[PDB]
């Protein structure tokens, strides 16, 4: 009954490494495979990610990714109230930014995408949001994969 | 729009077309007051601060419904050259605005 | 309200959406304020403008009525036309109606321009010129407070 | 029993059936039936169909379909802001959104099953229906754009046209809906 | 403990043709009978009215009252929210509308009223309304009975 | 299994411990750690620890702890206030309640674990630290007693003598302790 | 056990009596005894009685009864605006109900069985008692329909004397009834 303190989701919860949760409100949006970002989480992505095993900048830019997604669904309920004038220029990047990513990076198809493509799209859709707003990433990936336009995936989203 | 001061400058306000009156103590400031807003047409009333600083809270009852008289309390002549800080009065607007008496 | 397993999670569902409702008014509370401190700021300027136009023109009627006299002045201004109850136009303020005064009177249409007086026409300038600066200050204020009691219903 | 839908039999069938169509007591208290909870019901067939859509009914009544779910789900999500602030604190492009669902709601889900031309609907007249609400939608959105106060667009003669088209007959469905068409685009363009 | 989901009001109603549900709200408020429009029902309704046994137009305004009333009664927990004086007007008519049904219609005392009498008081306490809202009911039933005033039945 | 205290395990381990230090995630999300929270713990081995205290510490650390527990409650009844007005729009007087409840938070309650000297921290260097905050807050409230601006204060070259105290070696802590004391010392009295 | 009014016992016992006196601890906590609650309580013996009550009393005591049951209610619906939105935001039309309603609790429905006099209430006390209760609100609705603030008439001097007319023993009180009844009527007229 979308009861997470069920017993089944529980015990499960007690011995597996994080979970992968999919969203209904963005499954009747359209939106495939409707995988929700916010809830989710991998205990073992340290040890995974890094130089030597992907690429180098992983980490950085899925907790920036993360922490402007956050931001990005608040400002779009604000929006509904306070209207679009009443925001300031960097919250209605914000609000952009979110629309994006929903509408290219979860909304896939039956693509398939291997982790360089993935990376590159990340970086697309952070290139939207102004140099110095990404607080969390350091400036030696910034000045390396940052403004690359989002034309690519748009060919094909 | 009608001021009520002092008669000294009741002439001068006359003088650029506006509507006058003078007055010299607070009871009849606000008895001016009343008969001045019971009647309409009277957007904006200037009340200078020396008789009565706090003008929309001494007639409320007669334009609670009605938001159309606006208020306003002015400085006197004496203040204009014996000086004033408006920070005080900004203070004061923050206080029965949100009320927690901190600004700098 | 019965004790059933639906209307318990019916209700851990209403708690959780007035707990973001909570953050979305906090929210809507700071945006408020960021503009009420900005508008203080123009509301101070306009008082310090306000002053200074008195000064001058309090001072200009003071000299004009100690060396010309107190009927010559009187005269003067009883020949000048009254000004009318001009409008308040309606205006929105973060989905409120206040009113709006206009500044607009009939400069130059006013009665005896010129004449034999030197010292009383210096006077009624600077007097329409504090009319003038009162009413930036009443349409400033107006917004003000109206502002305040948005924060006031938020909090 | 007692409604409760926890029910271990309930749970059992959750499981092994293709379809899914749960019945309110809210909205069977208020006379609005078939009180049909579009939040709690889902069909799996949905995606195996659209051949045979595309074939017998138009080649873009899926298109319509997913508009039409895209927007209830839409007006779902403001509900917890009108809740909060009531409905008057909204935006005007979010008050066309709660009014555009009411639509919706009042309009096409309703239907009377004792009435004498309302108990049956071909796939057709419903399809008219949709593109009728849809094209609505988009007239009333550019009106926005225009300055155009939604106080004012809620009292043009042509949703009284869309709110009858329930009960108007199978044979007589085809000129109706043209009409009201040619109606919906007259009416926005000259409103502004 | 007035609890419909126990076992006994259960099973009675999935057994019988319907139920007669009393409020204790409209009981404390002195209105006899209290009975409860909203939870109530009868399900051979339909078999026994319309045109050659009660009267043409009685399907129809059943269904108009639910709805009216429902209305009001969802407004009655917004108004418990922002206040009655933020209210639109449209919401008001709903509100007293709700406010003279409790008053007038369910409120009858140990009076007996005809099928008629009630007729005749629903179409009455519907002319509060305008003539646009009544989207269930046909245009035909409207131009013949709507207009009558409240006042005009009483003594 | 949620984060709730009502569960019966720490309903009944709450009954018997001696102390309870109580994480939370909050804290985390910022990276400070130790992430416990100082308004949710409680020990009750301190007023037995007293004697031990005053006689192998020094002769004020159970009175001085109290203004570093006060200090820190100090700010929680400013917490209401902080969230609708920004932070410089404070007075003086509570703007410095404000900078040294931060400072606290930033050089005593955190620690670095995998730190060379950070990681370890004998008794005497945080009495040295507790005592040498009190100094600079009670001299900093001496000085705006004389109406001076607090963004001087806040510019003050002893401020970075409080962040560095924390990577002092055990063995170099006096000296640096002595310094500090005499250069906080030299600092407000100089300042007219 | 603990206060749950759904518990077997409770509920088989509701089914048979023809009277229902619920307590309620909200009461009991501000010393408010005998903290009978007036909105969850009922009795079925009350029309029954009416014609005894209409001889042996007085030939209006039901429709006082009836008048005081309403300012209970009114008082109780505007119980739920009051509490969080402010009582000098309401009209004095509603405030002279809050402060008549606040009379009746403090001073009529309470009673102290401890005390040497109020432990016992003949009838026609608590009849002269209701009496004094509405006379007093009927006058105060005429001063405020003459346009008087509400501050000066609950600074009235006379309210003193409802407030200890329960202290009055059965042997003074008809001689007390009367000098209330001229006292309000003298200080309301007098009044501006």
């Amino acid at each position: 009954d979308d009861d997470r303190t069920h017993p089944i989701p529980d015990l499960t919860g007690y011995i597996t490494e994080g979970q992968i949760q999919l969203s209904r409100e963005l499954h009747r949006k359209g939106i495939y495979p409707p995988i929700d970002p916010l809830p989710s989480l991998s205990r073992l992505m340290n040890n995974g990610v890094g130089k030597g095993k992907t690429r180098e900048d992983h980490k950085q830019v899925s907790d920036q990714l993360y922490s402007a997604y956050a931001n990005g669904v608040d400002i779009r309920k604000l929006v509904a109230i306070i209207g679009e004038d009443a925001l300031t220029e960097n919250d209605r990047r914000y609000l952009q930014f979110a629309d994006a990513f929903e509408r290219f990076f979860i909304n896939q198809g039956q693509q398939n995408r291997s982790i360089e493509e993935s990376l590159q799209i990340a970086w697309a859709l952070l290139s939207m949001l102004p140099q110095g707003e990404l607080k969390r990433i350091s400036k030696d990936h910034i000045g390396k994969y940052y403004g690359q336009k989002l034309e690519e995936i748009w060919g094909a989203p | 729009m009608a001021v009520i001061a002092d008669p000294e400058t009741a002439q001068g306000f006359r003088l650029a077309g506006l509507e006058g009156y003078g007055a010299s103590s607070a009871e009849e400031a606000q008895s001016l007051l009343e008969t001045l807003v019971e009647r309409g047409g009277y957007a904006l009333v200037a009340v200078d601060e020396a008789l009565l600083p706090d003008p929309e809270r001494a007639v409320e009852r007669l334009m609670r419904g009605r938001d159309l008289p606006v208020l306003l309390p002015i400085a006197g002549l004496k203040e204009a050259f014996q000086g004033h800080d408006v920070e005080g009065y900004m203070r004061e607007l923050v206080r029965k605005t949100i009320g927690f008496d901190i600004k700098l | 309200v019965s004790p059933t397993r639906m209307n318990l999670l019916q209700r851990r569902g209403q708690l959780r959406l007035a707990q973001k409702g909570v953050d979305l008014l906090k929210k809507k509370r700071d945006a408020l304020v960021a503009e009420f401190f900005g508008l203080v700021r123009e509301a101070m300027e306009a008082r310090k403008a306000l002053d200074q136009a008195a000064k001058e023109a309090y001072a200009a009627l003071l000299l004009a009525q100690a060396f010309d006299g107190p009927e010559v002045v009187a005269g003067a201004a009883l020949g000048v036309p009254p000004l009318e109850g001009v409008e308040a136009e309606v205006e929105n303020v973060w989905g409120s109606k206040v009113p709006r005064l206009k500044a607009t009177f009939p400069d130059g249409a006013l009665l005896s321009p010129v004449g034999t007086p030197a010292y009383t026409l210096e006077a009624s300038r600077a007097f329409r010129r504090y009319a003038e600066a009162l009413i930036r200050v009443a349409n400033t204020e107006t917004r003000l407070k109206k502002i305040g009691e948005e924060i006031k219903k938020t909090t | 029993p007692g409604g409760d839908m926890s029910e271990p039999v309930t749970q059992s069938t959750l499981r092994i059936v293709g379809a899914f169509w749960r019945l309110d007591a809210s909205l069977a208290f208020r006379r609005h039936f078939p009180a049909i909870n579009w939040n709690g019901s889902y069909s799996l067939f949905t995606s195996a169909l659209d051949p045979w859509y595309r074939e017998n009914v138009a080649e873009d009544y899926p298109e319509l379909r997913d508009a039409i779910s895209e927007l209830l789900q839409r007006e779902a999500g403001l509900q917890e802001i009108v809740q909060l602030v009531g409905p008057d604190a909204l935006q005007d492009a979010e008050r066309l959104v709660i009014e555009v669902g009411r639509i919706i709601r009042e309009d096409f889900l309703q239907q009377n099953a004792y009435h004498e031309v309302d108990a049956y609907c071909s796939m057709k007249k419903a399809y008219g229906i949709m593109k009728m609400i849809l094209a609505f939608y988009k007239e009333a959105e550019a009106a926005i754009k225009r300055g155009v106060s939604i106080d004012e667009i809620l009292q043009l003669p042509v949703l009284e046209r869309i709110g009858r088209a329930r009960y108007v007959s199978e044979e007589e469905f085809p000129a109706y809906f043209e009409e009201a068409m040619k109606e919906i685009q007259g009416a926005f363009k000259a409103l502004a």
